[PDB]
């Protein structure tokens, strides 16, 4: 609803600059995955970077299965394809590859 | 980029289900008085 | 009755009708119990009291009148 | 990787309404097709058992 | 008429009164209808799709567009369907020359009904009783329960007023088939107008407790054409 | 006054129920209670004993 | 020590009440009066005098409660601004429950106005039915009530004031005006205006007069509390938990009078 | 016992008193009705040779008990008594001595009513007392004293606990909550304690006049002497109009609760709601008479009663809206209360809407004193009363006893009491569209089938009661062992999809409700600091 | 009414007792809930 999307953009890059540990980057996810607004490729590399610092890769799983599925998006592929694999091929985190075949 | 919908597809396989099976509910809660109806002797049947 | 009585009603524009038959009464009984010569003046609200009216009322202020304490708040005449 | 995001919000619950409304109308209408069909039937026999005693 | 077994719908029509009446019902119960339906799927849908939901949508809370929808459609929905019902009321509740004027007293589980606007030999006042026969001594080929030794009749494609009445305990004068149901206070009197079309026997019986033996209580209604009533007439 | 001072010190001190205010009317009020109201009420139940009972059974 | 007390004490306005047996003795004694009633009024035991025992002591437990209510406001005390606003408005809705009560008293035969009804009765003012009216006979009593209610009105405001001699004459006027009124009811006890025959039009007033000569009773009651409360000088002018609810009821009691004056005596005649 | 239990002054031990009496009277009126239903399975004296007025009796026993006896106590006295005080976080309630007499003042009316009932006296006029029926014309005997004494005790009780209500509500509230952030079942109980306030001495009085009328040899309403009882019956229903919204409105606010918290999401407008609650307390005094359309008042009053009841229809719906936004766009468990809930939203919504439908003032000339208005209230009497306290018994059962519930039981029952239901109240509607009477013990041949149907319903619905109270006992004695095991569910929380389970051992219970944070029950004048705000 | 732990004082039973294994209770307590049907019942006709 009017709502710019750059300041609560900005908000999340800027909490997850100071994430000491888990509990806020847990936390600005909860809120960011709340709103309809589906993430952009910035923030979610800001907060794989931030799961990083924390060294938490099961939470890197769960923030990848959320952006598989979050929202119907009318069923939109490429766009999260693009979205994987930048933040893939990035740096590194190779995890989607083996909960599948299990 | 509308990748994929073009929302009537996917909109119709899915809704289509749910409201053919929502139809067979209302049908069979619908029905039992008259399941009951049939199977009571209305006509001496 | 014949089919054909009155035909279109509209002495009272509002539905309910509960206090119409005092109105329709009084005068009756007052055209009855003073002349009881020509009944002209009252010879158009016949059916008034005696089909359009519960005709409990009728014989419970006629009972009234013998026994001489009515219903409704007339004179002694 | 396409920028216009939020218009999620309402779309949803609007066609979920119209659509229940829609479905709601046709569902009545279609019960109701059987019903006035049987009170116009019951009502013309009523016209003539009404019309055919008198003449 | 007779209540039809596992009927699920209203009685037979007999007077212009109970089919207005039931067009009315009818009319207000297809809206009803497609509410009852639309507030269903929607439950329906929510509990099928949501259930599933892994992420909640916590930050949604004004909804303007759906707050001001069904704020009016309420209102117009309540005036297209309040209408009907102010038309269906002017048109029945007029008094158009009811022609026909009996009592209808509710006693102590027994009915006395007079029948003051007509007499039998001369100028005398009709009047006589309605006792429900017994269960026991019942004859073969009557209705249990409800059935009457001697009931009243009316005439035909004529206008009726029914003087509902009490002596010591509330009744009531509920007549579904004929569309008259007013209330036996036991001073206080009320005019209905009930007009006649249809020729049948129609049944009926006091929607209000008399009691403890309300359950064996009849009310019988029986229409005839004009040479028949003329013959009752006589006859009684 | 002269004694609400000391009265209610010897309250605090001596914490116990019945306020001291009238101990002599609640004895006396006590045993009233269990006299009256259940000898009046065994009655209620008693006398009806013999009435009860009736069937009324009809075939 | 003095802050741990003071938050364990300090919301907490209700005492660590021992086992009272106050709820279940009054249960008691209302089953045993209703049961009472019931079997002596239309039973197999028509005795008077036992009934008559329960119903005092019945009202003795009640005049219990009645003083405890107020005792332990000022020998045990233990209140704070909260609990005293919290009694001061139980008091109001108990006064708007008696002039509910007032009100449907009223409604019980000020609905016929118009005489929308059309048969037994529908006449107003009842012409015909012409017994000897309760209406403008207790008048002279209920102008001089006014007259003490408005004279002892700001003699309690002086009271709550000062409590002082303007106090004592204030409360002896009210016992002197109450003594009073309750001579001239019982004055009229049997043959006030008719007994209840046939045509019910003033024993309804007569009823609804009756019916309320309990509040009095209930008021002058707690004014003879009050002065034994006083009497004993433990209540000095601070905690007045009993001036506070006599001065709003005689504040509401002279505006319900006024209302009642209103009507049902120049309306209609 | 009797040191504690008998001589109690504590809302904490007193609203298990209310919770035991009210399922015993619950539980005696389901096999009392059980009785009336089956009696009425076929026509003819099946069960009951003769004496309809011994049907009649039981008829008003069970109609006074479902009312003014079972769940008056319950989500009224019970649930507030424990929730209120609980939620406000002051260590007690003001006077609890109120709280104890309205508790000890009920059980003589159950005796009294027993009483009645062995006499061959009997109070067989109807659970309404509409006069002169009641009076010494027709009834004699102690009975009708005895029941207007019960009915006497169960409005001072039901005075003393909303004068509780309303003082701890007002006066000692503590200073986190205020007027713009106050819960939902909190305004709920306030609201029906205005509506109880505003609707108790009008009974009161008439009821009075009624008993003075039988003593005094005198007739206010009664016809012997002039008096109308349309004029009782006008008091009678002014009464009792309120008192359905009294039983439903604490219901709609537990209702609420279930859902905000069941949803995962805060409520749709906590502020509309409230006007909504508001609205519809402050209009229930616009339609007195509108329950009396059948003696035949002007069309004016019938059409500004008509015009007031589809106002009063309007609220209602807004806040069905609210529920359904609230349910809507949100994470959902299938848990047994959010089971009660839904049940709730939809027959409750449909009798409702059908009651819309008959709230036409030319409209009760077919279905007013038939089935269908007992079809009707049944409908919205088991939504809000029995689905209602069965939602909040397991909701805060867990917690406010420490002890749980097994979870398969729960739902096999909650499957059996809603069919039940459904197959008990359904067909009285085609009862009531045929015109049938109402208070007989013996009908006509015509609707033999669907009685027979009630019959087995009620049977189903008597086994789930069977089931549920083998539930409470099995919950009563083998809590600990089905804590430790999977038998139950121990966190009515799901984690979100995006959090680990090791960090939730922090993140337990967390909603909004104070209690929930709460250790175990602990001793009664616990919150030794009430509880701030920021 | 702080010697309480908060455990099963707030119910009126005691599993500690071979007098009633909460089953003489339950069953007192069907039958006391039964009483006032059947009893009704049997007062003035049969079961
Ligand atoms: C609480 C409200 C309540 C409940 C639960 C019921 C339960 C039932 N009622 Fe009744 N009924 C009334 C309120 C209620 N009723 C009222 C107010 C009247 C007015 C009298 C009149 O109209 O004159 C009435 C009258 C009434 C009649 C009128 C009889 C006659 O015409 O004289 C009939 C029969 O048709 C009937 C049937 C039933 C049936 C089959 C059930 C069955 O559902 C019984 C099975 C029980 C349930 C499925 C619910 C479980 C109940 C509980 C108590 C659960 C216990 C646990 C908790 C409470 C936590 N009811
Ligand atoms: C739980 C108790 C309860 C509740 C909640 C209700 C709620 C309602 N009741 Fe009922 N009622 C009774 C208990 C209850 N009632 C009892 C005991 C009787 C007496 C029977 C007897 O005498 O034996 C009775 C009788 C009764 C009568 C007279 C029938 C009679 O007894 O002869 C009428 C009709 O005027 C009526 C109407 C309503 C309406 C309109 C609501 C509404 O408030 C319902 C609220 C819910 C909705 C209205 C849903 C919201 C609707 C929408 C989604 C919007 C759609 C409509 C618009 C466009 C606004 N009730
Ligand atoms: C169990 C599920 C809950 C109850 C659902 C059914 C209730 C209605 C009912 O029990 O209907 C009962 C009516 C009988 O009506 P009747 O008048 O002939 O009974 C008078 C004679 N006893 O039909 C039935 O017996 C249907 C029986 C099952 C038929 C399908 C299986 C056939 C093999
Ligand atoms: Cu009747
Ligand atoms: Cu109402």
């Amino acid at each position: 609803d009017e709502e710019t999307f750059e300041e609560f953009t900005a908000r999340y890059e800027k909490e997850f600059d100071e994430a000491y540990d888990l509990f806020e980057v847990q936390r600005v996810l909860n809120n960011c995955f709340s709103y309809d607004l589906v993430p952009a490729p910035a923030v979610i590399e800001k907060a794989l970077r931030a799961a990083r610092r924390v060294n938490d890769l099961p939470t890197a799983i769960r923030v990848f299965e959320a952006l598989k599925y979050k929202v119907e998006n009318e069923d939109q592929y490429k766009a999260y394809l693009d979205e994987l694999k930048d933040v893939r091929q990035e740096l590194g985190v190779p995890l989607k590859e083996e909960l599948f075949p299990s | 980029g509308r990748i994929g919908e073009s929302w009537v597809i996917t909109e119709g396989r899915r809704l289509i289900p749910e409201i053919f099976q929502w139809s067979a509910v209302l049908s069979v809660c619908l029905g039992w008085p008259g399941a009951v109806y049939f199977f009571s002797k209305a006509r001496k049947a | 009755s014949p089919l054909h009585t009155v035909g279109f009603d509209a002495r009272f524009p509002q539905q309910n009708q509960t206090k119409h038959c005092w109105q329709s009464y009084v005068d009756y009984h007052k055209c009855v119990n003073m002349k009881g010569e020509d009944f002209a003046p009252c010879k158009v609200f016949w059916k008034t009291y005696n089909a359009l009216c519960p005709l409990d009322w009728i014989e419970k202020w006629d009972d009234q009148r013998e026994k001489g304490i009515f219903a409704g708040d007339i004179n002694s005449d | 990787t396409i920028a216009p995001i939020t218009g999620t919000i309402k779309r949803r619950v609007i066609m979920d309404i119209v659509l229940g409304f829609s479905l709601g109308g046709v569902m009545a209408s279609y019960w109701w097709w059987g019903f006035h069909m049987d009170k116009i039937n019951k009502r013309e026999k009523f016209y003539a058992e009404l019309a055919e005693r008198k003449k | 008429d007779v209540p039809t077994p596992y009927a699920c719908y209203f009685q037979d029509s007999a007077t212009p009164n109970q089919e207005g009446i039931l067009e009315l019902h009818d009319n207000i119960m297809f809206y009803l209808l497609v509410i009852l339906g639309l507030v269903s799927w929607m439950l329906y849908t929510i509990v099928m799709t949501y259930s599933k939901n892994p992420i909640a949508y916590k930050y949604i809370k004004h909804g303007q567009t759906i707050e001001v929808i069904w704020t009016i459609f309420p209102a117009v929905i309540l005036l297209i369907i309040a209408f009907p019902s102010f038309i269906l009321l002017y048109l029945c509740d007029e008094v158009i020359s009811p022609a026909m004027t009996i009592k209808a007293i509710g006693y102590q589980w027994y009915w006395k009904y007079e029948y003051s606007d007509f007499i039998n030999d001369s100028g005398e006042t009709v009047e006589f009783e309605s006792y429900v026969i017994p269960d026991e001594l019942l004859e073969e080929g009557q209705l249990r329960l409800l059935d009457t030794d001697t009931s009243m009749v009316v005439p035909v494609d004529t206008h009726i007023r029914f003087v509902v009445t009490a002596a010591d305990v509330i009744h009531d004068f509920a007549i579904p088939s004929l569309g008259i149901k007013v209330d036996a206070t036991p001073g206080r009197l009320n005019q209905v107008s009930a007009l006649i079309q249809r020729e049948g026997v129609f049944y009926g019986a006091c929607s209000e407790l008399c009691g403890t033996g309300h359950a064996n209580m009849p009310i019988k209604i029986e229409a005839v054409s004009l040479p028949k009533f003329l013959e009752w007439l006589n006859e009684q | 006054a002269n004694k609400v001072i000391q009265l209610q010190k010897i309250f605090q001190s001596s914490t116990k129920p019945l306020w001291w205010r009238h101990p002599r009317s609640a004895l006396y009020l006590y045993p009233f209670y269990a006299i009256f109201a259940v000898a009046v009420v065994t009655p209620l139940l008693y006398i009806p004993n013999a009435i009860r009972g009736i069937k009324a059974k009809k075939a | 020590m003095t802050h741990l007390e003071r938050s364990r004490h300090q919301q907490h306005p209700f005492h660590m009440v021992m086992p009272s047996p106050w709820p279940i003795v009054v249960s008691f004694a209302l089953l045993s009066l209703a049961l009472s009633t019931a079997l002596t009024m239309h039973g197999y035991i028509g005795n008077m005098n036992m009934v008559y025992l329960a119903l005092f002591v019945l009202l003795t437990s009640s005049i219990l409660w009645f003083r405890d209510i107020v005792a332990e406001a000022t020998y045990l005390g233990d209140h704070t601004m909260a609990v005293r606003k919290g009694i001061n408005l139980g008091f109001l809705m108990f006064v708007l429950s008696e002039v509910l009560i007032f009100a449907g008293l009223f409604w019980a035969y000020f609905h016929s106005a118009m005489s929308p009804d059309v048969t037994l009765g529908a006449c107003w003012p009842p012409v015909g039915i012409e017994a000897v009216q309760p209406t403008e006979l207790p008048l002279l009593n209920t102008i001089i009530l006014l007259s003490s209610g408005a004279t002892v009105t700001y003699s309690h405001h002086a009271l709550i004031a000062g409590n002082r001699n303007k106090a004592l004459s204030g409360l002896l006027i009210t016992f002197w005006l109450i003594v009073i009124f309750v001579t001239c009811q019982y004055i009229e006890y049997t043959n006030a205006a008719f007994t209840i025959s046939d045509g019910v039009y003033g024993s309804v007033f007569y009823a609804g007069t009756g019916l309320h000569f309990l509040h009095m009773v209930m008021l002058a009651a707690m004014l003879g509390v009050n002065y034994w409360r006083m009497r004993n000088y433990h209540l000095t002018a601070g905690h007045h938990v009993g001036y506070e609810t006599t001065i709003i009821y005689t504040h509401v009691l002279d505006v319900i009078w006024l209302f009642l004056y209103v009507v049902f005596y120049w309306w209609g005649v | 016992m009797v040191q504690r239990w008998l001589y109690s002054t504590n809302a904490k031990d007193i609203a298990v008193l209310y919770f035991m009496l009210a399922i015993f009277s619950g539980m005696a009126g389901t096999a009392m009705s059980l009785i009336i239903r089956l009696e009425l399975a076929a026509p003819g004296s099946q069960y009951l040779h003769g004496n309809s007025q011994l049907f009649n009796v039981l008829v008003v026993g069970h109609a006074v008990l479902m009312i003014f006896f079972l769940v008056m106590p319950a989500l009224i006295g019970g649930f507030g008594n424990y929730l209120l005080p609980l939620m406000i976080g002051a260590t007690d309630t003001a006077f609890p001595r109120i709280n104890n007499i309205a508790f000890w003042v009920l059980p003589m009316g159950l005796v009294c009513l027993v009483t009645s009932t062995l006499v061959e006296s009997g109070a067989g006029t109807g659970w309404t007392v509409y006069p002169p029926l009641s009076s010494i014309q027709a009834h004699s005997g102690p009975s009708v004293d005895l029941a207007i004494f019960a009915l006497h005790l169960t409005s001072i009780s039901s005075l003393l606990g909303a004068i509780n209500f309303i003082v701890t509500t007002l006066n000692m509230r503590t200073n986190g909550m205020t007027m713009h952030k106050l819960p939902l079942f909190v305004w709920s109980i306030f609201i029906t304690a205005f509506l109880l306030l505003l609707s108790l001495p009008v009974l009161s009085a008439g009821i009075t006049m009624l008993l003075l009328d039988r003593n005094f040899n005198t007739s206010f309403f009664e016809v012997s002497g002039g008096g109308d009882p349309i004029l009782y019956e006008h008091l009678f229903w002014f009464f009792g109009h309120p008192e359905v919204y009294i039983l439903i409105i604490p219901g709609f606010g537990i209702i609420s609760h279930v859902v905000s918290t069941y949803s995962k999401k805060p409520v749709f407008g906590e502020i509309s709601m409230v006007y909504a609650m508001a609205s519809i307390g402050l209009l229930g005094f616009l339609v007195w008479s509108h329950h009396m359309y059948i003696v035949g008042l002007d069309a004016d009053t019938r059409a500004y009663f008509t015009s007031a009841t589809m106002i009063i229809a309007i609220p209602t719906g807004i806040k069905i809206f609210s529920w359904l936004a609230t349910i809507h766009g949100g994470s959902i468990r299938l848990a047994t209360p959010m089971l009660y809930a839904i049940a709730f939203l939809f027959l409750f919504t449909m009798g409702g809407l059908t009651g819309v439908a008959l709230a036409n003032a030319s409209l009760d000339v077919a279905f007013h004193d038939t089935y269908y208005v007992v079809g009707h209230f049944h409908y919205v009497l088991s939504m809000g009363a029995i689905f209602s306290l069965f939602a909040g018994y397991y909701y805060w059962s867990p917690q406010i006893l420490g002890l749980n519930y097994n979870e398969k039981l729960a739902q096999i029952q909650f499957w059996l009491i809603f069919i039940g239901a459904n197959v008990i109240f359904f067909p009285m509607h085609f009862l009531g569209i045929n015109g049938m009477p109402r208070r007989i013990p013996d009908y006509p041949d015509a609707f033999a089938g669907w009685n027979y149907v009630a019959s087995i319903g009620s049977f189903i619905a008597t086994l789930s009661l069977f089931l549920f109270i083998y539930i409470l006992y099995d919950q009563l004695v083998n809590g600990l062992n089905n804590k430790v095991n999977n038998k139950s569910v121990i966190y009515n929380k799901a984690p979100d999809f995006v959090e680990s389970n090791t960090i939730f051992n922090l993140n337990t219970v967390k909603s909004s409700s104070i209690e929930f944070l709460l250790t175990s029950p602990p001793a009664v004048h616990s919150f030794n600091t009430p509880a701030v705000q920021s | 009414v702080h010697f309480k732990d908060g455990v099963y004082e707030n119910i009126p039973f005691k599993v500690k007792g071979r007098k009633t294994p909460y089953a003489l209770s339950h069953f007192g307590f069907f039958a006391i809930g039964f009483a006032v049907p059947f009893v009704a019942c049997y007062v003035q006709l049969k079961k």
